[PDB]
RNA sequence: UCUGAUCGUAUUGGGCCUCUAACCUCGGACCGUAUAUCCGGUUCAGGGACAGUGCCUGGUGGGUAGUUUAACUGGGGCGGUUGCCUCCUAAAAUGUAACGGAGGCGCCCAAAGGUUCCCUCAACCUGGACGGCAAUCAGGUGUUGAGUGUAAGUGCACAAGGGAGCUUGACUGCGAGACGGACAUGUCGAGCAGGGACGAAAGUCGGGACUAGUGAUCCGGCACCUCUGAGUGGAAGGGG
RNA sequence: UGCACUACGAGUAAAGAUGCUCGUUACGCGCGGCAGGACGAAAAGACCCCGGGACCUUCACUACAACUUGGUAUUGGUGC
RNA sequence: AAAACACAGGUCCGUGCGAAGUCGCAAGACGAUGUAUACGGACUGACGCCUGCCCGGUGCUGGAAGGUUAAGAGGACCCGUUAACUCCCUUUGGGGGUGAAGCGGAGAAUUUAAGCCCCAGUAAACGGCGGUGGUAACUAUAACCAUCCUAAGGUAGCGA
RNA sequence: AAGUCCAAGAGUGCGGCAGUGAGACGGCGGGGGAUAAGCUCCGUGCGUCGAGAGGGAAACAGCCCAGAUCGCCGGCUAAG
RNA sequence: CUGUGGGUAGGGGUGAAAGGCCAAUCAAACUCCGUGAUAGCUGGUUCUCCCCGAAAUGCAUUUAGGUGCAGCGUCGCAUG
RNA sequence: AGCGAAAGCGAGUCUGAAUAGGGCGUAUCCACACAAGAGUGUGUGGUGUAGUGGUGUGUUCUGGACCCGAAGCGGAGUGA
RNA sequence: CUGCUGUGAAUCUGCCGGGACCACCCGGUAAGCCUGAAUACUUCCCAGUGACCGAUAGCGGAUUAGUACCGUGAGGGAAU
RNA sequence: UAUAUAGGCGUCUGGGGGGAACGCGGGGAAGUGAAACAUCUCAGUACCCGUAGGAAGAGAAAACAAAAUGUGAUUCCGUG
């Protein structure tokens, strides 16, 4: 209530758009965090990421290249950003999207 | 006496502009050269 | 009885917004007016509603050129 | 009893990554003929809600 | 059998006259039933396929019901007002009230916008034809006194006033750093593709000399979109 | 019935004072009376306004109770 | 406590008789064991002289030919998806145009009610019931001069 | 540029919590009024009361002096 | 006129009509329940002290004795 | 892990034919450079970002919601 | 998914459901049923518990208690 | 009124009513909130009706999900 004048929740327009019931959202992990969690490199699947506490336990994992990669990692996530895939390859690792 | 008229591009028929003429002073559909953003070049624009 | 008056527009808050000597960014409104009580000077532009604004940064300076009060921006050399 | 969120506020306001509450400007739905495109652009998009209304908007959005 | 007057059947329709069987009859007589103006069975006599109410439907409908019938206001009512713009009140920044003093506005623009380039307006004669206070284009004289599309101001003679040429800068699409800014509305747009001319080079423009000429949100219209599309394909719908 | 060993005048005060000011008057306590004051008691003013109710009115709004249409149960030989 | 209500008397309206009206969802009831000289309703209010004009507005009562006018199986056309046709790339498949059967939408032409519009009645229905101003209108006055407007202009009677 | 600066217990921003949104009078500048009102409506880094005791205006919210941390049977003063 | 026995019941009854009467209440009786109705309104809200300390303005308002936000208070942080 | 309305992309993203600028994000801070003095940017390199469960307290939401108070409204019954 | 009104289908190349329709594809064989456990409650009985009340509290009721008393009645309803 | 029946006679078996809560199925307010109010809310609440049982209703998919050699009656909890 605002005194009877049109409240701020009525005189302002409703935000544009729709929520897209079917939107597929990814829990994201960055390659910098891949480095920090796995200094030894090695195979890094969704299970490994969840174990190291980088993504939620039952979720679609995506990998993003924000930090820097310096170790050989065989990452395996539902999707990889271009930069994440590029860094995973450049570090001598592989980015198997599955 | 002066309606809100909508000028559309002759080439793409995109209704691009909304002006007001005088239906009396200029009864004929207004024709002026303005560019549709999707076309890019100023093309003849006519009343809808 | 009944008075036929009682109306007035909302005051438009005109006048000088930056006075002589105030340093301004490039684009600040130096004056708001209905005509050209002040005319635009060096590095000062006049807007649609006769607003005098700063085309370049620096200090406002009120002068006169040919019997017309004018608003100028004098550059401030970086120390 | 869970605190219910105000539907109107939920539909008219949003938070950003940092948490700023954003809103669209009014006066862009209709009667757009006379509005100069400069005004329409000024009204286009989202801006942070003013600090004065930030409190009540946050209360409506949270509960 | 093709334009085609008439075809004879069967299917299904508006309507009129009806045959009684539905249904109706507080018309009669019987019986249940000793009691019975109940009702319900039989029968007769009438209506009758109507009426009756069932569903849906249009109208009339204070008969009943729930409600609404604004605020300001030198009490309230009557009257007046309510939003926007301009002025003075307003005490030389801004702002500042009264049912204070005045007015305008809910428009006009396809030119009265853009741009290039030109011009100045009032007021009197040496002097004029019908011509006068006033026409002329009489400049012959005369220093910026009229005119701004429209209220008021602030401006505008450098012109923003008067003329022409071209044109459509409501750069529409993208947008500078900035700023005017209880919360809900304004000024420049320097840059970008694509323009407008005038031109010649330089050059300027995001409707108007400026401030009014407008109405949030919600709801829906209409166009375009490389957006979503409730298993998938589209689609409906939604979104921009 | 807030108190109380509860005066009067002119004043001052939320503008009509026993209670404040400056004065004036007045021994203490009762009894019978009168009603000028305590803006006396009584009843959270019936007026006025504002808010809300109720009931009433009506060509205020929106509904609802109370009349027409369709087919449904009504129904056909030969009908026009 | 009255001047109000009622009242006997009046007038209008409704009612063909498990009437009209009323209480009831209904059955049923009252009306009435009545019958239009009876009931119910409205107004007026003994009795006497009377109740003049007006049906324009609104009700009511009839209907004049039209027009408007919901509910339907009147369902053209159009739209969705697609068996399939064509063509482009491209060839272990998606890009346009045509698209039957269907089934699923939105549905126009046409189609007939009441009511409304409309015509005539109705004022003891709600309600109405002016001027002129030229006259001797008699200068106590009712008519008359012959004048505009409606549907009419307040008739008798009464009146500080 | 200084001053104030062991403070104004300042300004600004963001948060928790507010209350207020009936003001009054006095001086000055004004509108309405009759250039009346203890009138009404404004402006006033004006004051006081509001929310402020103390002294003075007799009494007397708003005037003058002066802002009560407590106790002294000390002193100097303000208005008067 | 009156006794006795009856009947009519609340948006209803009854009313020679006064809005009258319907159990000392009637412009819609009473009891219980919804129910702790709701009231921008009135009232009340209880121990202490230390520090700070307002407002009665602006805008908007079916608004004008209400409220939102701003203004002004306070308490935390940040700048100083 | 954000940006957007998603095919979505992702320390970026949205807007835009337009690597044109803006919006929102990349905790924060420090050094190095490159730049421009249009209010500072750009990368590069450093430390590595802090939530979340109880629970106290103040506000707050839904409830009677700090407490009292209507006239009235509804349901079902009781009364001639 | 359902009520009332009409209209009214086929039996597996059937029919539904996948929030309208498909080469579709999946779920399968309604218009007739019965079915325990997990669940809700406590008039009553039993054994206990209380950072519950302790006679104006706690049940209205520690005594006479739904008593006395009030009301025609529904009902209200104590004190000790 | 005739095969034939409504009914009448006789005999057995049940039913009736109460109960605080819980159940199921129907009917269904208004105060109230929406700062007015009708949609809406209140609320399928209060109340009312019909009915059980110790529990009751639902229950053994013509289901849900979406391309997973997906789960496999209902109910009831927590989440979502």
């Amino acid at each position: 209530f605002e005194g009877g004048q049109m409240p701020i929740h009525m005189r302002l327009p409703k935000l544009k758009g729709f929520k897209n019931r079917f939107r597929t959202e990814y829990q994201v992990v960055n390659v910098g965090d891949i480095n920090k969690a796995f200094p030894q490199g090695g195979t890094v699947g969704v299970d490994e990421l969840v174990a190291k506490g980088l993504v939620r336990k039952n979720s679609l994992v995506k990998v993003l290249g924000d930090g820097k990669l310096t170790v050989k990692v065989d990452v395996t996530a539902n999707k990889f950003s271009g930069s994440a895939r590029e860094a995973i390859t450049a570090a001598g690792g592989s980015a198997t999207e599955l | 006496v002066r309606p809100k008229i909508t000028l559309a591009c002759e080439v793409c028929k995109h209704r691009n502009y909304i002006t007001k003429k005088n239906r009396r002073n200029d009864p004929d559909r207004l024709e002026i050269k303005k560019f549709c953003p999707n076309c890019g070049t100023h093309q003849p624009h006519k009343e809808s | 009885s009944s008075s036929r008056n009682g109306r007035d527009s909302a005051a438009q808050r005109l006048g000088v917004k930056r006075f002589g000597g105030q340093v301004v960014k490039a684009g600040e409104i130096l004056v708001r007016q209905r005509g050209t009580h002040f005319h635009p000077g060096v590095n000062v532009g006049r807007g649609g509603d006769d607003t005098l604004f700063a085309l370049a940064p620096g200090a406002v300076e009120f002068g006169a050129k040919r019997g017309r009060k004018t608003v100028n921006i004098v550059p401030v050399a970086r120390p | 009893p869970k605190a219910k969120t105000h539907s109107g506020a939920s539909k008219r306001f949003r938070r950003t990554g940092t948490g700023k509450i954003v809103r669209q400007k009014a006066n862009r739905r209709h009667l757009l003929e006379h509005k100069p495109t400069k005004r329409t652009r000024r009204l286009d998009g989202r801006t942070t809600v003013s600090a004065a209304d930030n409190s009540r908007i946050n209360k409506l959005l949270n509960g």
